[PDB]
């Protein structure tokens, strides 16, 4: 129960330090996207 | 060149777009039903009997 009660925290704090980056996460996932004047480059 | 960016930064905030909700949990059924309730239903036929 101590493993599982360890595990249950390590995910709550993965998931909300996975939900802070979310919008920035995506947000560079299109930019990648979305890489092809030159000064906009 | 300016107007160049900042169309370059709508198209980005537009296609990102991750709203204020969010889905944690997605659906999935409960397997027992949660009707009829048959030991109530029993119980309350005793009873009324």
């Amino acid at each position: 129960i101590s493993h599982i009660l360890d595990s249950i925290s390590q995910n709550y704090l993965a998931q909300n330090i996975a939900r802070q980056a979310a919008q920035d996460a995506k947000s560079l996932e299109f930019l990648n996207q979305q890489l092809p004047g030159r000064a906009v480059y | 060149l300016q107007l160049l960016n900042r169309q370059q930064e709508l198209n980005i905030a537009k296609s990102s777009a991750i709203g204020n909700v969010r889905i944690i949990d997605n659906a999935v059924t409960d397997p027992n039903p949660v009707r009829p309730k048959k030991t109530i239903i029993i119980v309350i036929g005793v009873v009324l009997g």
